[PDB]
């Protein structure tokens, strides 16, 4: 009824004037690798690739404040088998270099530095088992998926738009200058602007694939078929997203990986992830989606944690609630994995207790 | 002048609960200060304060005088701004010399520790391909190739620290311009200074570059047309 | 009476990963039943590591390996990068019941 | 003999004019605190310090670019039974923290950090 | 034949420490004896651990707590600050020998 009003992530509309009178939210953009080798840049422009080298993967090009690097290795026989394996936010020049590894390990200046941690105004922690978070003062957050397999996400403080380069594009609400290169001209398909980004002039150039990895097992097909059509199936828990997200690429996304994935499983699961992931972003919460699927990551958590769907906050810690937390001071989209439930801490020895077992801690002094 | 730290070990061991560790710390402060001085004191503890050799964690052994670095394999790989440090030489329990402490924490010697690349495990004596180039995990150290003949002339990673940008992050008509990024030195031609590669083992002034657009490459002079108009490729730009 | 009384293997390195895309170290129960090496029908755990690499555990390598008590160790040239494995090996654990 | 010089690692002087010509090299001060109670200063005038707080050990005073502090707990049933128990470099007017405890646990803006650790300078 | 038997003990939580300067947790053996607590005359091992915080080692607690295989655990509340102790107890590892 005119009159109302409603607000979506992005933007709210109020219904007057006989039409939806539309202002905008600021929106901090997103770019995202999928699949180790999809990328959904900040103007939102999806696109394959193929690669086996160090590329940009964003970076205010203006000067040199952050760098995002994302280094994508090939994984099988084929040369369009790849897998992301590390993100090396280079930072202050090149002066600091946080390296997020695909084990989990994360280097600090190439030194191993466990989690979390918070330095010069960064702050690296797990809101749960599958997801590190990078945060930086200097504007983007880095949250990186680690389980089932590794997925990057970035997000950046709307100020930087019109004004970043790299692979994910210069975040200037335009899909047809994504592929602006350094030489002033719009590249033409995914791999011939990824081939400008390399970090080593040694690599190799990415090569454009037609061939669907689908077409090879018929076993291969069924299997990706009857599992990724949960994405578009109206029934499905993802249905809610549907009208928000076309899940067609993501469907694509899931084929392709599926098929050319040797862990069909994992690449799967990352795909319903991503998808998810995706759509909790934008401000839905899919949950449950898991029905007989991708299970074998409820089970293998480790020892006194257990799933949860949303989590949306830090880690509770018993230091934490003892003498607060930096960490916590982080607003990040509500991702799932593997955490301590409420009503529980886990100590310093992280294992999970309630509160009644874990000490108050002063000056530093474990206080039973 | 030893009398304040006699009064010192006089006071802390007859007041110290576990006497005998007060007057080890006030012993083992008087030889720091003496060694910061510029005297290096050995063999001190004759029949004293020796449960500080034995307690030694496994591997690692006592060590009289400490006067640098901490030998670890990570950096023997990549080199180690930790260890740039000027500290007066204390003592304590370390890993033997040549020896060196793994990721786990133990102490083996240099043939048993993996070469780092980009953070990744190498194990030692092994051969593997990466970026169209041939390395190999030698008793620690990371050594690839992949003595010239054109203007471009060999560089080595052996003479120079760790992390130095070798012949992968190569002065090129692409990364000229990023910047290359490399935790690993690699050896090979390169250009001399002045100039860029084609990437085909020549040596190119950095304005003559060709640029390359879709999967192309074009020579300086050369034109092409997006849409409807008409691009010129010049020093590296359209 | 009856009880259980159980104890680990030795360590088993069958064979030297082959360098290629191919290659890689395929230590399997039945490859291990077929050399001679001693397979338990039953076990309760088995531990893989690296051969050269006594220290690091498995997932501080980082690699892809996939190692389990039903099977056994397998790793694949082509899913790492660079196309390579270590040379990896594994134990298995032995439970039998004995008279009281 | 005279041209002969020696030098000490805070000083050189040379034998010459029958006498010693000495100059300074540059010298690093050292301030120590030794035994829980017993403190040398820069200026190395030794003195004990008997106390039960955490004491401002060095700080350049001007501003607040750095500031060492130092924390001197009673041990025993005595009053003068004294043990340091922890050295808290407070930087940057406080907004960093490394506070190195006694059993050897480093805190980064108290959180635990592993050691070696390079940030920030750091 | 003749084959060596090792096992745990339980906990042996013999005291509460006492608020004050003079008192603490003194758990010695020849005390655990009088109590009447099974406590073998040989030993390899001993273990100690705060009794109300069982997850974290004795070296993170921090507290001067001396603990030998051959006397006991004893903690003092005047070396530490807080003046205070925690409350701690200890296993002992008792192994003997049985007929093949
Ligand atoms: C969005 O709209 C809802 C419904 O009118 C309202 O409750 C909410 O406060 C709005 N969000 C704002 C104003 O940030
Ligand atoms: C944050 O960044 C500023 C600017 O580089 C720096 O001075 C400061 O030390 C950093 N940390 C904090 C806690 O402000
Ligand atoms: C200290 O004196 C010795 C003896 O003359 C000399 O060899 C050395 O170079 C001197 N150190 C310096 C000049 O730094
Ligand atoms: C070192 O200090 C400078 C001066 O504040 C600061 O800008 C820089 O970020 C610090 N770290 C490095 C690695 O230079
Ligand atoms: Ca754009
Ligand atoms: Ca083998
Ligand atoms: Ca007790």
């Amino acid at each position: 009824s005119p009159g109302t009003s409603f607000n979506t992530t992005c933007s709210s509309c109020t219904c007057s004037g006989g039409l939806w009178q539309c202002q905008d939210l600021p929106c901090p953009g997103t770019c995202s690798v999928q699949g180790g080798a999809h990328i959904s840049t900040y103007d939102e422009k999806l696109y394959d690739l193929h690669g086996d080298c160090s590329y940009v993967l964003s970076k205010k090009c203006a000067d040199s404040s952050f760098t995002v690097l994302a280094e994508l290795r090939k994984c099988g026989l084929t040369d369009n088998e790849n897998c992301l394996k590390a993100v090396t936010l280079s930072l202050d020049g090149g002066d600091t270099a946080i390296r997020v590894q695909a084990d989990g390990g994360v280097f600090l200046n190439s030194i191993y530095t466990q989690l979390p941690l918070s330095a010069a105004n960064i702050t690296l922690f797990t809101p749960s088992s599958f997801f590190i978070v990078v945060q930086t003062g200097l504007g983007l957050q880095l949250l990186v998926q680690l389980v089932p397999l590794m997925q990057v996400f970035v997000r950046l403080d709307p100020a930087h738009q019109g004004q970043m380069c790299g692979l994910c594009g210069n975040f200037n609400q335009n899909q047809a200058d994504d592929f602006t290169a350094l030489s002033g001209v719009v590249e033409a398909t995914g791999a011939a602007f990824a081939n400008t980004w390399k970090a080593q002039a040694a690599c190799a150039n990415a090569r454009n694939s037609f061939e669907d990895p689908c077409s090879l097992s018929v076993e291969n097909e069924n299997y990706a078929r009857h599992w990724c059509s949960r994405l578009t199936d109206p029934n499905s828990a993802f249905s809610r997203c549907h009208s928000i997200i076309n899940p067609k690429p993501f469907h694509s996304n899931c084929m392709f990986d599926t098929c050319n994935c040797e862990r069909s499983e994992d690449c799967l699961c990352a795909a319903l992830s991503s998808y998810v992931h995706a759509c909790a972003a934008k401000g839905v919460q899919l949950s449950d989606w898991r029905d007989g699927v991708c299970t074998k990551y409820m089970q293998n958590c480790p020892k006194s944690q257990r799933y949860a769907y949303v989590v949306d906050a830090c880690q509770p810690t018993c230091r934490g609630l003892s003498e607060a937390d930096v960490t916590c001071s982080v607003s990040f989209v509500p991702v799932d994995g593997c955490t301590c439930p409420a009503g529980t801490f886990l100590n310093d020895a992280g294992a999970c207790v309630p509160a009644q077992e874990c000490p108050c801690y002063a000056h530093g002094t474990v206080l039973a | 002048n030893p009398k304040p730290f006699h009064s010192n070990c006089m006071f802390d061991t007859c007041n110290c609960e576990r006497s005998e560790d007060c007057l080890c710390a006030a012993l083992s402060s008087y030889v720091h200060a003496c060694a910061a001085k510029g005297v290096q004191l050995s063999d001190w503890r004759d029949g004293v304060c020796t449960k500080y050799m034995q307690n030694c964690p496994k591997s690692q052994r006592y060590a009289y005088v400490v006067d640098a670095c901490q030998p670890t394999c990570r950096g023997l790989s990549e080199a180690d701004v930790t260890c740039s440090v000027s500290f007066v030489p204390v003592d304590g329990c370390t890993c033997p010399a040549g020896t060196f402490l793994n990721d786990a924490g133990a102490c083996v010697p240099a043939q048993e520790c993996p070469c780092y690349a980009h953070g990744t495990v190498l194990a030692p004596g092994e051969v593997v391909h990466d970026e169209g180039a041939v390395c190999s995990c030698t008793g620690g150290k990371l050594s690839c190739l992949g003595g010239c003949a054109a203007p471009m002339v060999y560089l080595d990673c052996s003479n120079s620290s760790a992390g130095t940008p070798g012949a992968e992050c190569l002065r090129s008509c692409h990364t000229l311009d990023v910047g290359c990024f490399s935790t690993h030195c690699v050896s090979g031609c390169v250009c001399p200074p002045g100039l860029v590669s084609d990437g085909s083992g020549g040596c190119i002034a950095e304005e003559d570059c060709p640029c390359v657009h879709n999967e192309a490459t074009y020579k300086p002079g050369e034109t092409i047309r997006v849409d409807c108009n008409t691009c010129t490729c010049r020093n590296r730009r359209w | 009476c009856v009880r259980e009384v159980c104890r680990w293997s030795s360590w088993y390195n069958g064979h030297r990963p082959e360098p290629g895309l191919g290659g890689g170290d395929f230590e399997t129960f039945e490859n291990l039943r077929q050399r001679g090496y001693q397979v338990c029908p039953v076990l309760a755990d088995i531990e893989c590591r690296a051969a050269q690499l006594p220290d690091m555990p498995l997932e501080e390598l980082g690699q892809q390996v996939d190692c389990d008590r039903m099977r056994g160790l397998m790793c694949a040239n082509s899913q790492q990068s660079p196309p390579l494995c270590h040379d990896y090996e594994l134990r298995v654990l032995c439970c039998e019941y004995v008279p009281c």
